């Protein structure tokens, strides 16, 4: 933690329902899926779970 | 939410067709022609009004869709003045020197809206140079399926199956299964 | 071949490797009148012919193991059943270390040779072969310790006569110890930066080893390969590291790392008398360490480091800013020269922040509103103090 | 065709380096580069193969059919454990599991494929002792219609430096062979320990088993409907390169109940 | 004809010793390697006329002649230890696409 030493401290907090929703619907893009799937209701039941 | 967007809009292409018959009723053929002339107003389809006024209609009725120059100069002007706005955000990101993700997109958003009033060579330019730079396949499957919906908008069947066979071609070096399910709703 | 004055053209020059080719040639001649003079025979290139078939091929890699009655050994190859191998006259009886590898000749397994090492798998990591990059210039201030620590590493290596003249063998090591982030790495650099001598950094926590046995052969191996490349200015560093910590990856615990303190405090003092090793560590705890480290006889000058002054902090805002694409409307009067507690890291922190944060912005010059910026993102990402409060 | 006498060396395929040169390893020991002989249904060398060397030159001059070298066999008849889905009481989450992830796959890969999911390839039954590890796989064996290859564990390691990675190679030839199959290394956790010492002959042969073990796995492409299962009372001694996507990624946690 | 030539003169190709695959640790002159035969231990080979010693590069697979130990070819596929590192680890691919919020 002394600067000069190890520059930027990034961080990543837990995702949001918005990155929750993001999440899912890029990995949502590997199986074949009925139309008309609200996965924005999905993330926003998800609470906690993150990545 | 995403989406590939309502570019072209496939009403414009289907009510101008509905319009080019005479086997059906006139009332409908009147509904479409009022609505093919509400989205030429709205959307700014100035060179499909140019080339739906010149070829198409009058290529075989006609009067209510008729060749006006004026409107077809204000509105090209406005296009005109669009393309230019993306031009130079095109040549910003260059000059910023973005990432090629950045340059990618702006190529993306060149073409379609290219697409967007009907215009088929120079969009085509625009995405077969976008296609060109080491963006994620998924990106190529949506730019080429844009492609083959400029086909479908233009009814060009061979456009079409040279768009949706190029697909084919690389589909395979995808799997998204959402992605292949666009195509094969495309390819149907 | 001799290097060449001057470096521009003239006509001495000319002469200088005019010379050069005619002393050339004349070797060349006085060695072709000489082997044409001897019996080719058994001279000229021969030699050559005979050495290789009487050395058959391939030749075999081995390990020696002893010198037992001259012109005989015995090697011990990883497969073969450690034969009893003569050693020819080719070979030099002087490289025959037990130890060494040896080149046996196929069938009748006789040496005919001693392979160098000259792998170094690991030195060459260690050893210094580019010199990092600052000067004595780029260190602002700390004139005192600049000094101290040239007339006690570089003088007695450059400059050898004021000290064999005055009599006083050089002060043998040199212990940095003094607050953390105020250049006690960065004169070990600029020590590296000129120097006339070999420069082995080890940092002291890769002397805590996992198993047993490597916790004093790493220190022997590092010390012995100092002593071969003569001078040596090995730059133990972090040396607390083996007090503290305490790794559950060392399988020995505390134990092992007492042994490894011993074989340290061992071969920088030892019986075995070595030669122009001159050692420098430096740590942020001086208190955590066992004085038979730090007892004079092994480390001499304990130089001490402490923060910088505000003609100091000053200073070093000059150094570090002189390579800035600075606008105007920066002052570097003002600029962190206030009195407000600085160290020697926080001053390139802070520049390193500001730089880029105008990179983010695209912006080529360098404005004040971001040095300001940086210099409060420095200030909230500082462990303050702990001591201040007694006497606060 | 002479030099096919009957002494000969069996050896074992690694590269075609050219049309009529190869890489192979005799079971001697040392690898060769030998000439193929110009007889041979050339289609037939594939990787790991159980090729024949002609005694004093090593020449390739006979291709084996690759269910012959095998020192492991697959399981028949006479030993079929004698246990029963049924007889198995609980673990009513594991039985599923596993049925989801040994059987399914055997059976119905296009529903697999077809369904956008990655078909598992290795299972990782871990636990606490005595919590039926080993007997679920063994009701397994009693149901499967698939070839039941079961490899202990230890019984790699053998005093023959090279008896190891290539009775590895040898193990998964056959399970390729007979396909559909699953392969049931048992006690792996003498075989994948962490911790490493590089200067001893017993943990630099048990690091060839494991890469050659892993090299195998990865070689595992999206047919051959083969599948791995292994079984630990330790799952903390186990090398995390064990534990990544392509290799065994579904995991079952027999709890103690 | 050639082609039965070739299939007459092979029968005695076959019986001539095979090559040991070697590797190239360290090159030591400009007619003598350093390669490490495995499993057993290191040579000093010689190159042949063919082969050029600057050609080669430590890690670079080699074949030697039995009967005595003489460079004769040199391989393609290489070591490099850093792809075996890689390798094991397994490490996913990924691209900015992938990543999401
Ligand atoms: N007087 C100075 N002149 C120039 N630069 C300085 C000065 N004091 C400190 N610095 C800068 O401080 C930076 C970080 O400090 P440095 O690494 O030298 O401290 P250290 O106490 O030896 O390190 P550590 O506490 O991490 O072991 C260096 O890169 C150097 O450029
Ligand atoms: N679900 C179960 N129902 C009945 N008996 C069981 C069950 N699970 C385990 N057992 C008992 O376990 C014994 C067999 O050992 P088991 O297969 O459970 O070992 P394990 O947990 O796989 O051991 P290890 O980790 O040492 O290989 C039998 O005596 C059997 O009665
Ligand atoms: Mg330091
Ligand atoms: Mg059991």
């Amino acid at each position: 933690l002394r600067p000069g030493r190890i520059d930027r401290k990034i961080e990543f907090p837990p995702p949001s329902v918005a990155a929750r929703a993001e999440i899912l619907r890029i990995h949502s893009r590997k199986m074949n899926l009925t139309r008309g799937i609200n996965l924005r209701k999905v993330a926003e039941k998800m609470n906690g779970c993150s990545g | 939410d995403p989406t590939v967007n309502r570019v072209p809009n496939y009403e414009v292409s289907e009510k101008a067709f509905l319009l080019t018959q005479s086997k059906v009723s006139i009332e409908q053929r009147k509904e479409a022609a009022e609505f093919v002339l509400a989205k030429i107003k709205e959307e700014e389809m100035a060179p499909y009004y140019k080339y739906l006024c010149e070829e198409y209609l009058v290529n075989n009725l006609n009067e209510w869709i008729k060749f006006d120059q004026e409107l077809y100069n204000e509105l090209c002007k406005k296009n005109e003045s669009k393309i230019k706005e993306l031009n130079e955000k095109i040549q910003k990101l260059e000059e910023d020197d973005e990432g090629e993700l950045e340059q990618a997109q702006a190529w993306i958003n060149l073409g379609e809206y290219y697409a967007q009033i009907g215009d088929k060579d120079n969009a085509e330019k625009t995405l077969g140079k976008s296609l060109s730079k080491a963006i994620s396949t998924g990106a190529k499957i949506d730019v080429m399926l844009t492609i083959a919906r400029l086909g479908f908008f233009y009814n060009d069947q061979l456009y079409v199956k040279e768009k949706l066979e190029a697909v084919n071609s690389m589909i395979e070096k995808g799997g998204d299964w959402e992605r292949r399910n666009r195509y094969k709703t495309y390819y149907g | 071949l001799p290097n060449i004055y001057p470096s521009t053209r003239c006509k001495l020059k000319l002469l200088r490797m005019e010379r050069i080719k005619d002393h050339l040639l004349l070797e060349e001649e006085f060695v072709s009148n000489s082997e044409i003079l001897k019996p080719f025979e058994k001279k000229q290139e021969e030699e050559k012919k005979q050495l290789e078939e009487i050395r058959g091929n391939p030749l075999s890699i081995g390990t020696l193991e002893e010198i037992i009655d001259d012109d005989h050994a015995i090697v011990t190859s990883p497969t073969m059943p450690d034969y009893y191998v003569s050693i020819l006259s080719f070979v030099d009886k002087e490289l025959l270390e037990p130890g060494c590898s040896v080149l046996l000749h196929h069938k009748t397994m006789s040496i005919v040779g001693v392979l160098q090492d000259d792998a170094d798998p690991m030195v060459s990591v260690m050893k210094m072969d580019k010199s990092p990059t600052e000067s004595y210039s780029d260190i602002g201030g700390l004139e005192s310790q600049i000094q101290e620590i040239k007339e006690s590493v570089e003088l007695p290596l450059t400059h050898p006569e004021l000290y064999e003249e005055m009599g006083i063998k050089p002060p043998k090591g040199v212990i940095l110890y003094g607050a953390p982030g105020t250049g006690k790495t960065l004169l070990a650099k600029a020590v590296a930066n000129q120097t006339s001598a070999t420069f082995l950094r080890i940092v002291g926590s890769e002397l805590i080893q996992k198993y047993l046995g490597d916790g004093p052969r790493l220190c022997r191996q590092i010390f012995k390969v100092a002593g071969e490349n003569a001078p040596s200015i090995v730059f133990i560093d972090e040396i607390d590291a083996i007090g503290t910590k305490r790794y559950d990856s060392n399988s020995g615990g505390e134990r092992e790392i007492q042994r490894t303190m011993l074989e340290l405090l061992n071969q920088l003092d030892g019986f075995d008398d070595r030669g122009d090793v001159k050692v420098i560590m430096a740590t942020n705890k001086i208190e955590t360490l066992d004085p038979a480290l730090i007892r004079p006889g092994r480390i001499d000058r304990k130089i001490l480091f402490e923060n910088p002054d505000l003609s100091t902090k000053k200073k070093i805002l000059g150094i570090h800013t002189s390579k800035m694409n600075l606008s105007e409307d920066v002052n570097l009067e003002t600029l962190v020269t206030t009195k407000d507690d600085l160290s020697g890291a926080d001053i390139q922190a802070m520049c390193t922040e500001a730089g880029l944060l105008a990179l983010r912005e695209r912006r080529m010059q360098v404005t004040a509103e971001d040095f300001k910026q940086a210099k409060e993102r420095v200030m909230k990402n500082k462990v303050e103090e702990n001591l201040e409060g007694l006497y606060l | 065709k002479r030099i096919q006498s009957v002494p000969l060396v069996i050896g074992q395929f690694l590269e075609p380096i050219d049309q009529n040169t190869g890489i192979v390893s005799s079971t001697t020991g040392m690898s060769y580069v030998v000439r193929i002989l110009s007889t041979l249904d050339r289609e037939l060398l594939k990787p790991s193969m159980s090729v024949a060397l002609h005694r004093h030159s090593n020449a390739l001059v006979d291709i084996l059919p690759p269910d012959s070298d095998s020192s492991i066999s697959v399981m028949g008849e006479n030993e079929k454990p004698d246990v029963t889905y049924a007889d198995v009481g609980g673990l009513d989450m594991q039985k599923q599991e596993i049925r989801e992830a040994v059987e399914l796959p055997l059976v119905q890969a296009d529903l697999y494929e077809q369904i956008g999911i990655d078909p598992p390839r290795g299972v990782l039954l871990y636990g606490p002792p005595g919590t039926g590890k080993t007997m679920l796989v063994k009701a397994v064996a009693n149901s499967t219609k698939a070839a039941f290859i079961r490899v202990n564990g230890s019984e790699f390691v053998h005093k023959y430096l090279g008896e190891g990675p290539r009775m590895v190679r040898d193990v998964f030839r056959l399970a390729r062979e007979n396909a559909p199959s699953i392969i049931f290394i048992d006690e792996v956790d003498s075989i994948a320990t962490k911790r490493f010492d590089a200067q001893t002959g017993s943990d630099r042969e048990v690091q060839r088993i494991l890469i050659e073990l892993l090299t195998q796995m990865d070689g595992f492409d999206q047919s051959t409907n083969v599948k791995v299962i292994m079984a630990t009372n330790r799952a903390d001694t186990l090398d995390p390169a064990l534990l990544r996507p392509g290799r065994l990624d579904r995991k079952i946690e027999f709890p103690s109940l | 004809n050639d082609k039965v030539r070739f299939i007459k003169d092979e029968l005695r190709l076959l019986q001539e010793p095979g090559s040991y695959v070697g590797e190239v640790i360290k090159i030591v002159s400009d007619k003598k390697v350093l390669v490490k035969v495995q499993p057993e231990g290191k040579y000093i080979v010689d190159v042949a006329k063919d082969i050029n010693v600057k050609d080669l590069k430590a890690s670079q697979r080699v074949c030697l002649r039995s009967d005595s130990y003489m460079l004769h070819k040199v391989l393609e596929n290489k070591a490099d230890p850093l792809v075996s590192l890689m390798m094991v680890e397994k490490v996913p691919d990924s691209t900015y696409d992938m990543v999401g919020g």
